[PDB]
């Protein structure tokens, strides 16, 4: 007789997924939930990008010849180059790798005077490690010796307060001469100490002569501080503070910048655009990423079981 | 499935079905018709959609570097990043894992629930004037047309139109 | 839900059902009456408190200080800890959104349960005596006075006894 | 359990039923049988292996020792690293006790399902010639020998051979 | 006919709940899981409190002025404060961070006298910067000098051994002068030398003159392990060591204490009381405490669907 | 009248199981999840292990008479004890855990000659600090001195370039004397210097006399660079430089070892052989590990409700 059925749809081949109970069953639809395409540029399509190329993040602080032109600069997303270099004269950073992540999120840079004048010294100290119009130093700093050869340098005080809203970046160097005899020669004789105090920092200094170099060292000044700089020689002094502009992102990578594509996710490789709450492109991003994880693929069912027919 | 309708007491598929999810699949002196449920298929797919709507398109959240991938950090403290990094890294892949495998077993069931929700439906609408066969049909016991396999699709079929027919094709027996 | 009854063929729920979770409406020649059923009331209830026992009222771990408010850590080590405490937020984010989202689920599922092994308790204590309409009614085709409608509450109902009578005025 | 046959209508289960997990136990004019089913036994105990393969047998990434038992590292450091294994720890607790609670949740209504689906079978398979107990059980309206109680349970009974001897029954 | 119908329970107004499939879902019932009510005290009810106030909690161990009233104390409950400083002098603790984590746990200290005495020298160095009631020094600590202006301080060894079960927290200090010729003044001429040994530690300290300062350095000594100092000069002498009671918790905050309400979890605004397995008060707490999520509110179901008339 | 029930199996006795509804519910059957059976040994089947003992292992690389036998080794698993000590003569290393952890991974460590030969000057500096048969000294290092007492020491430049495929770990000391007059004993009057200079490293050192100790200092120098050495006394110098095999795991245990088990995960009290997800042995674990949880028990159910008769 008569007679209704009742069923569902099928497809001839459908996807295989992974439930609680079960591996590799086929469902009539899945879809992908780790990305794993990557696009092999840094996306900066309505960003302000700023590629630092041969200059360190470090260098737009103290300023060698290789950070002239970025000196102060404002930008949301801020690109590192594995050629780049902090300095010129052989010397280090103290807490290097903190202070990058500072400059990462900073938004950029502004620079202001901090009104330092000196008697009695001599304030032209250069090198040709730092060569910017023929033997220069570096350019937001003073290298401070005495008059002449062997003379003694006078016991100085200089004093900063923080004028502005926001805190000031203070940054000031030791150098550490080549041998004894040269410290004598820039300095005069003697020990040498050079102590720097705020309301929540204190420190002291002194030079270990041997082998040439400028060790940096920095603070954060809070907002109407006075940071106060005690010394008898070889200081490297600031002439410039930096402030901070608003909000930005730090990438490390050789990776090419390309204005045409929009990226909010960033790494060495280039830029990863999803919808996908996971990913299986790098371990190391910046910015609103999905999860990394160590899964290749994981498909999510869209649809029922599939069984075709027979 | 944990209902038994679908992979289960209906055999298969049909591959012919490409207006939907759910079917009927009608057989009287006129022919042979086909035609896709759409308050079942739109179930389905509304609930699917949900779940996307929760994973696909979401608010990521917020990175930043505390790695150096030029110039190697100190040991100590580089070896307790990698340290954490691998921990998290495990165990945001053991929540992606597990998340998809339950979502795909409550899909799975999901979409058989739909499918029984369904066959009881009709099963309720037909009353005394059916029989179920076991493979998901029902053995109409009066003759029912394309207008009445159409009532039937669109829930309009009264049983009592029907009823005195089908008590005398069902009990074929002596009443005493 | 996935069973269908609740949100389902049953059309809405009764607002002046206040002595339980679930219940029997009857129709006969008295009038109508409501009353609800312990057991499946009860079932749904307990299983709510066990929900309610595993997550209020757990033990926490001690965590102790690791940076400082007033004065401040070494900066490598104060962004390894910021870096390490919103990750861990990110995960017990994710953690107690999707708890309570599955846990919601089951929970809309396991009451639409109960109404579906209730309903079908009743249909098989019927018997051949009743009739579903579709809509969560049992028609029965013999007077049921106040008394055969609480035996079939109480499930003290005999279909025996009215099998005949039934079996008549279904046919004709 | 969600389904409402085990601990539900069939009032316990059959510690003689050693054959299986699911099984037939009738009673007609040459006595009792008992006998399990094949089919259902066989889906149950493929899913909970299913689960035991993912959860048994794992590959786990590989972890350096960051501490120092012997050599008692700086404090500042190692209050970090106890912060953040304790941590691990309380995210690992959670997820293991919440994965074994859902699992056996998902177990026990997986075998409910599978006693239903079978008893539903059935149902379907003997048409008009039985009625529910309400217990677990059909009461079958025809004489049923041991030859046509093995036609139920592996399907191979037809209903039309004894219908109308059922329909009479009945009335 | 006679007809029996079944059905359940609704309510006119229900709440919206998420679920996996489903966002704004209405049901019968639901109970909040993330905890969002502070109390902006802390709640001291059962346990012993120390609040520090205007004493650093590195001072109790070298008794500056402000933390003469802390010397011995005992606690379960450590709460500094904002105002506190650990030194009078100028100077600092080398990894002060890692001695405060340690005190926070030490359920307070115990201090026993080491036994140092001396001759041939001063011991009585005091200065305006740490006033008690004109000129005076740290409480625990002893400056040494020498007999006069100008005058050798001679070559000196001290050692002590920790006769206790427990270990014993030795502090001293390292003097560096204004100048070159101050130096010279309070102690001997040519270079100083400060040498402290144990069986498990040893570390030598010369003092950089130029600005004036006492930096304070310490160490653990294990029981019947003994620490041996020598010096020349520019040394601060311990006159006391610490050992600790038991067990503490440590607290940062500025809000009040109270000994009416009881509590186990602690942050800078106060105490969170809650069996909730969740809270978004503050993501940096302290004790036995809900975790933090970023959520505001997140309902679990205690109810069906409501399916209203 | 004729009938055919249908029913399920189960047992007398069931296993109590949790739920996300019930606690304590009876099962047909279940199975645990969380390993607790501990193997009180270091499994070391399958692998190439290397017990340091009464080793330190920053003592392999310059050499007390307790690392002579493992001056040179190969290892994927490498176990350092509580009684393994760096040093002879008293000094540290620089960064002394950053070079432990660069070495447990190391797969063990290889040795080259630098090729410094010497000419002015004595060679053969020996302490009885360090007995081998008599006064002896670090196998790996010299110590230089003058050719006799107050005699002036020559400065001296060193230089070595790394010839091989992959970075090599320099070391070298830096003599402190037990006073000014023993300075001059061994090296001559005034002031002494030593430079070590690479294209990535730049430090001047300068003795501190006064403390009797030889501090070691190291660095890593890239495949084509060269390391320069510049001195005039006070100076260890090296005499063979380090290079690393592979991969290794490094392990901190007083278990002994077992030939006869095979397992990768490693602890303070053993090994853990499992195949479970979790295991409540040990919160601090090295290898590929299962997950640490704080509950004794976790009982997974692998059989339906218990229903018994
Ligand atoms: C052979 C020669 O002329 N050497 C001079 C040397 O030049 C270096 C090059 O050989 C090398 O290839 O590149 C490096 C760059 O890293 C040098 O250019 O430079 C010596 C140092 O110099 C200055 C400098 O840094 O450029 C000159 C500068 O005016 C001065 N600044 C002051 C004083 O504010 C600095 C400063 O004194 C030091 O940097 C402080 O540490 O030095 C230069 O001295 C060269 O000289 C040789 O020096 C030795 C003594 O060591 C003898 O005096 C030789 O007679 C003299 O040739
Ligand atoms: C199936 O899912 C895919 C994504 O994986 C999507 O592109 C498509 O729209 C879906 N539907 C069909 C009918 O293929
Ligand atoms: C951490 O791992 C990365 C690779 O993911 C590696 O490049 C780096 O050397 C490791 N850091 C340390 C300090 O071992
Ligand atoms: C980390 O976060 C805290 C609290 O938001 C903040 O006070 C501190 O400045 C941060 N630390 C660093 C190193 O940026
Ligand atoms: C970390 O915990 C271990 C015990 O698990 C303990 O021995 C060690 O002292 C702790 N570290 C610190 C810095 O307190
Ligand atoms: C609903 O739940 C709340 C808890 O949020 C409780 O206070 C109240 O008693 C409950 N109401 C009913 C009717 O059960
Ligand atoms: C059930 O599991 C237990 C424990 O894992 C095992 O020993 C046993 O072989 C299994 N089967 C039965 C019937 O007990």
């Amino acid at each position: 007789g008569d007679k209704i059925c009742l069923g569902h749809h099928a497809v001839a081949n459908g996807t295989k997924v992974n439930t609680l109970t079960e591996r590799g069953i086929e469902v009539v639809n899945a879809t992908e939930t780790v990305e794993t395409t990557n696009i092999k540029k840094i996306c900066t399509q309505g960003k302000r990008p700023t590629d630092l190329g041969q200059c360190g993040l470090l260098g737009t602080l103290i300023g060698p010849p290789q950070c002239d032109q970025f000196l102060e600069f404002s930008s949301d997303l801020i690109i590192e180059r594995r050629e780049g270099t902090d300095i010129c004269y052989p010397g280090r950073f103290t807490n290097e790798e903190s202070l990058r992540q500072i400059l990462r999120r900073s938004g950029g840079i502004g620079k202001e005077s901090m009104g330092f004048t000196y008697s009695g010294i001599r304030t032209n100290g250069a090198t040709s490690a730092c060569t910017r119009s023929g033997s220069s130093f570096y350019a937001e700093m003073k290298w401070l010796l005495s008059n002449s050869d062997n003379a003694a340098f006078p016991q100085m005080t200089k004093a900063y307060r923080n004028p502005r809203n926001k805190p000031a970046l203070i940054i000031w160097g030791v150098h550490h001469s080549e041998s004894v005899s040269e410290q004598t020669k820039l300095y005069g004789s003697g020990n040498k100490l050079i102590t720097v105090r705020s309301s929540k920092y204190q420190q002291s200094f002194t030079p270990n002569p041997g082998a040439r170099r400028i060790d940096f060292h920095w603070l954060l000044l809070d907002p109407n501080d006075t940071v106060t700089f005690t010394f008898n020689g070889a200081f490297i002094a600031p002439d410039r503070t930096s402030f901070f502009r608003g909000e930005s992102l730090g990438v490390q990578s050789d990776a090419p910048l390309d204005s045409s594509c929009r990226g909010d996710c960033f790494h060495s490789g280039g830029t990863i655009v999803s919808s996908l709450p996971f990913q299986n492109i790098n371990s190391r991003t910046v910015g609103k990423c999905p999860r990394y994880v160590k899964q290749k693929s994981l498909l999510l069912a869209t649809g029922m079981r599939n069984v075709p027919e027979k | 499935g944990l209902f038994g309708a679908i992979a289960g007491f209906i055999e298969n598929g049909w591959e012919g079905l490409i207006n939907g999810w759910y079917g009927f699949r009608h057989q009287n002196a006129q022919g042979e018709g086909t035609a896709a449920d759409y308050k079942s298929t739109q179930s389905a797919i509304d609930q699917i959609t949900g779940k996307l709507n929760r994973l696909i398109g979401k608010t990521n959240q917020q990175f930043e570097l505390i790695d150096n991938e030029f110039n190697e950090i100190e040991q100590q403290i580089g070896n307790v990043i990698n340290w954490t990094r691998d921990a998290m890294t495990e165990i945001w892949s053991y929540n992606a894992e597990l998340l998809v495998a339950m979502e795909n077993q409550h899909t799975i069931d999901l979409a058989d629930s739909e499918m029984s929700k369904l066959y009881e439906r009709v099963k309720k609408q037909l009353r005394e004037n059916a029989e179920e066969d076991g493979t998901g049909c029902f053995e109409i016991f009066h003759k029912c047309d394309d207008q009445c396999m159409e009532s039937i699709r669109n829930n309009t079929y009264d049983h009592t139109q029907y009823r005195t027919e089908s008590l005398q094709n069902r009990i074929q027996i002596d009443s005493g």
